């Protein structure tokens, strides 16, 4: 037991907690029992759910995309057909995730992906083609696919996983920013130039992930669609700043709409209630 | 006898008074300290010019107006062309420091107006445009001058929104930040002591601000009857534990 | 080979479970951690910091004169404001307590709320801070106000007042979505007695006006907020 | 209860526990002189 | 018949795990192990090992005069060479530390650059060696070099010169891909006086330059390299 | 000057070797004190002996 | 963290342990007279 | 027989034991004055 409030008389002091100087930046801990007669209560009461673990800790949707599986004879760019596709890992793509990540300046932890991968045969289809689907982490270097089976698939050296369509991947990653912390927000630039990009840094980078379904083509097309999900453990965060009012409008950029003027309600009078 | 509103800061070979005071804040109660080997990483040697850098500059006044806006200078752009430590963080390709932070506004018993003075680590700048429009490096480099809110907005600058604090968040949430509020009728300054505060030990001091401490007018000015209407805004700063590293032919850059 | 029998349940993604899983980089070392001022560990510690209320709610626009309540010399009897304390909604929803509040279902504890005076210092007033606990109406006049929790603020070097709001509740915890039931009370200001200014002043003066918690409180059952969403997913 | 890690790994293990070293001083109280509540703020 | 219940992931193969299997060769014993020298432990132990860098990057074809720095008698003030400090690129991708550094994503540590003199036995010369951290252009004169981290060359008995590149950086690891934010910063030479030969001599002397890591160095995060690829199997 | 006025003033002290300040950045480069006029009436600053040679002529 | 072995052959274990028995001298100074960085290679 | 908890949170749990521990006399005699069977109800 920990007391939430003590038991308080009546006052004539000159000691006066009531106030204060805000002037001074400060906020002062005062407790009901400071301006009122009050009793013993006890906290029965520690505060998990709100440890910063807690509040990044569940896995939020971060990236949704699309493959196919056709007959790529005759087709000149794989890519744009679909028959593979890419994913520039960010977390600020998605906004439920951002705005949480963001209430934070600085942030370090390690991910659990789970990756979910659901099958659709929008035309004239015989059966549902059972499918399995190769999730390539390709690092900033590596060599990038081209074609849905390039050496690149072969994946020596790149973590890969091969999962079933209708099942799930998951798989835990370790803090991979090449500084001590992830950086949520960025005052900076690449180099001192007068057309570089501000805000994005490499600073954030957590990779790319390549996508294709092994299989090779029946006689009709299967859609695959790609749900990315992203869980933060063993987690530490630094500086805590004003949470997002505006919408979000591009990825790592702090940018909003020009013509959102009204985030604020309200009111006709300061009186009503 | 002592009062926690006079107060004297000597840093090198200046020193500040003020009697009007309102304590001060010491952000994320941490006081500024040279790198630790545990947690340093270049292996080069820093150097510490001390009293030399590590003194009060004092940058070119503001006025207070009925109408304005607001402020905002980055640091450590807003001294760059401070003596010798301007000097040496165009000689180096890494520095680290912190600073000592005096915002200066007196008037009288008369008047009324209080302004918000806080310190925000990392503020990312919102584009003019919005969409995938970043921020041009000339207009977060704008040295001394800082960041006037009530100027005309310019294809590739900030936007002059102070209610969305130029990043997409609101004004009254600022008070998350150290900060420090300069109300005439209580103050006459206002001091913020700032740490070194980075996810790298030490780093480019021309790629990128730290910080930016905003002066913004809350409730307006209000000057008695037949009294001038606007006062002067002062912004005294002393760089505090320097160092510098990677020293060679100056840094090169943009205008 | 060890006979088991699977459960119902097994294959299922809860997203809110917490086991091991395979590391996809094994045998990798991350950066060594350097020590960074303002760590937070629980966000119990944050809403203990107090940020403005924009209660000058009036208006189309976000503007910073929704921070500043406004105050009129030579007034007697006057209200100065009024609001339901509805921490999740209404002026207190883009607070930075309010916005952390709307992240959790259950909402228990004691408030804090302080007015700093901005006027000239050689002016003086005395004003009453009430708290009309939940069961009637808001107060219609400073009568009514007074016969509950309240505190008289004398004007003069201590520029700010802080009155706490302490738990007067039945049940033990209260829904930050706005419910009947669990409905907070009211929040009003008057004039004690009046605002009065020094010869060759004139105009309004202003309160500003900040809410926290105090370390009474208690928030659980985390949930997505209604301060956010979006109709297509951002790029680059 | 128990739990054992069956990976090598230290990103491989589940979440950390609470943290129990809440202080919301550095955030509510960073001034440089002490400031007690019930005295004058400013003297 | 113990009850369980099987997790996400359940089935999938993570190329990157490691789980024991059952053995299809049961009872088999393998060849005893004779001892052989040269054992590799650790791929770090073999990028300490200095070898040519192929700096005379001129022509069209590879050719052993890639690795030939030629130098010039009676030139005064001039530049030897310059290139960029990007390991996994350039003047440095072939070499057997950027050939290894391409394996992995990061990479932090001090470098190893030593210029072995080839010309006769009755020259002189002096040169200097400069490294340019991150932050400028690449020097455009010795004046501009001799500003940053540099090593005076006194050409004689001792027929090489070996500077070290300090791990000069902010963050703690770089990008073995070129990126610009962790770039490393140049590296040229100029005479510091002059190349004199003797009576009798003439033409060009050359410079063999190696390059090798420090003990300091690290490499991490995995990867697949952009050295080696193929559009078909092979067979016998 | 009244009781009821305010002001802020900046005292400074150029060692030898330039030309008086032209302004007050330049002024501020030096050996200065930043006056804040209240309760108590005066400044002191001290001019700390800055030279090479240990005495100076007084012509 | 724990492991048993679940197989009686060697060869069905998972990956070895790091060597911690790095020795780069076998490839950088096979040299039959010992050098001393610091003095004259070559005497 | 055995069981451990696989999971950090009490929910998680299954069933609770047998309470051990009725008394039906709180709804059974819940008089003032002590009633005792054989003697008069009421006298
Ligand atoms: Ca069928």
């Amino acid at each position: 037991q920990t007391l939430a409030s003590v038991s308080s008389g009546p006052k004539h002091t000159q000691s006066v907690p009531a106030l204060t100087a805000n002037e001074t930046g400060a906020t002062l801990p005062t407790r009901p029992s400071d301006n009122v007669e009050t009793r013993t209560t006890y906290m029965h009461f520690n505060g998990s759910e709100t440890d910063v673990e807690s509040f990044l800790g569940r896995a939020a949707c971060v990236h949704v995309t699309e493959i196919k599986n056709k007959n790529a004879a005759g087709l000149d760019n794989h890519r744009k057909e679909g028959l593979f596709n890419d994913w520039k890992i960010n977390l600020s793509s998605l906004v439920q995730l951002r705005k949480k990540l963001e209430l934070f300046t600085y942030v370090r932890f390690d991910s659990e992906y789970t990756i979910l991968a659901t099958a659709s045969q929008p035309e004239a289809s015989s059966y549902s083609s059972n499918l399995t689907v190769q999730a390539m982490y390709v690092p900033p270097g590596a060599p990038n696919p081209k074609e849905w089976d390039d050496y690149t698939w072969q994946s020596a050296s790149n973590p890969s996983v091969f999962f079933k369509v209708g099942e799930t991947s998951r798989f835990s990653v370790p803090f991979v920013g090449i500084a001590s912390a992830y950086n949520c927000f960025y005052d900076g630039y690449s180099h001192d130039d007068p057309d570089t990009p501000y805000g994005i840094t490499v600073l954030n980078h957590m990779g790319s992930m390549a996508f294709r379904v092994v299989n090779e083509h029946d006689v009709h097309t299967t859609i695959v669609k790609i749900r990315v999900y992203h869980r933060a453990k063993h987690v530490e965060a630094w500086i805590p700043r004003a949470p997002r009012a505006l919408p979000y409008v591009s990825i790592g950029r702090t940018n909003y709409p020009r013509d959102s003027k009204t985030i604020v309600k309200k009111r006709t009078n300061i009186k009503t209630y | 006898g002592y009062s926690d509103r006079v107060q004297q800061i000597t840093l090198g070979n200046s020193t500040i008074t003020t009697q009007e005071a309102r304590n001060a804040i010491v952000c994320y109660a941490e006081w500024p300290e040279y790198l630790s080997d545990n947690d340093a990483s270049d292996v080069n040697k820093t150097s510490k010019p001390d009293i030399s850098v590590c003194r009060f500059y004092t940058l070119d006044s503001k006025t207070w107006k009925a109408t304005s806006k607001g402020w905002c200078w980055k640091l450590p752009d807003a001294l760059k062309d401070m003596g010798v430590f301007g000097q040496n963080m165009f000689y180096h390709s890494l520095g680290r420091t912190g600073y000592t932070i005096h915002v200066q506004c007196n008037a009288t018993k008369f008047h009324s107006g209080c302004l918000l003075v806080v310190v925000i680590p990392e503020h990312q700048l919102a584009s003019h445009e919005g969409g995938t429009v970043s921020v041009k490096y000339k207009y977060t480099h704008p040295g001394d001058r800082g960041i006037d809110l009530d100027t005309v907005e310019v294809a590739g600058g900030p936007t002059s929104d102070a209610i969305y604090n130029m990043d997409g968040t609101l004004l009254g949430n600022l008070l998350i930040f150290p900060h420090q509020f300069i109300n005439m009728r209580t103050n006459n300054t206002a001091t913020i002591v700032v740490p070194y505060i980075n996810s790298v030990p030490i780093d480019s001091m021309t790629r990128h601000n730290n910080v930016s401490l905003m002066v913004v007018p809350i409730a307006p000015l209000n000057a008695p009857t037949g009294s001038s209407p606007t006062l002067p805004v002062t912004v005294t700063i002393a760089p505090m534990c320097t160092e510098f590293t990677g020293i060679r032919s100056r840094s090169i850059v943009p205008q | 080979g060890l006979p088991t029998t699977t459960l119902p349940g097994s294959g299922q993604f809860l997203t809110t479970d917490d086991r091991q899983s395979p590391s996809a980089l094994p045998s990798y070392e991350p950066t060594p951690r350097i020590h960074i001022p303002g760590k937070v560990r629980n966000l119990l510690e944050i809403i203990q910091v107090g940020t403005l209320i924009p209660m000058n709610n009036t208006g189309t626009n976000d503007n910073v004169t929704n921070y500043l309540i406004p105050l009129h010399a030579d007034r007697q009897n006057e209200q100065i404001f009024g609001t339901k304390l509805y921490i999740g909604d209404g002026v207190f929803k883009t607070t930075l307590l309010g916005e952390i509040a709307q992240y959790y279902t259950h909402w228990s504890g004691s408030l804090r709320i302080s007015l700093m005076y901005t006027g000239p210092a050689l002016s003086s007033a005395k004003i009453i801070l009430a708290y009309t606990p939940p069961g009637t109406r808001g107060p219609e006049d400073k009568k009514e106000a007074m016969l509950g929790t309240h505190v008289v603020w004398d004007i003069g070097l201590q520029s700010t007042i802080v009155m706490t709001i302490p738990w007067t509740s039945g049940v033990q915890f209260r829904y930050t979505d706005p419910d009947t039931y669990t409905s907070a009370g009211y929040l009003s200001c008057w004039y004690l007695t009046s605002l009065i200014l020094p010869p060759q002043t004139s105009g309004q003066v202003y309160l500003l006006s900040f809410i926290s918690a105090c370390p009474d409180f208690k928030l659980r059952l985390m949930k997505d907020t209604q301060t956010i969403s979006q109709t297509d997913a951002l790029t680059e | 209860y128990t739990v054992i890690n069956y990976y090598k790994d230290a990103a491989s293990s589940s979440s950390a526990g609470q943290s129990f070293s809440m202080d919301p001083s550095k955030f509510t109280e960073p001034v440089k002189d002490l400031m007690l509540k019930g005295a004058p703020a400013l003297n």
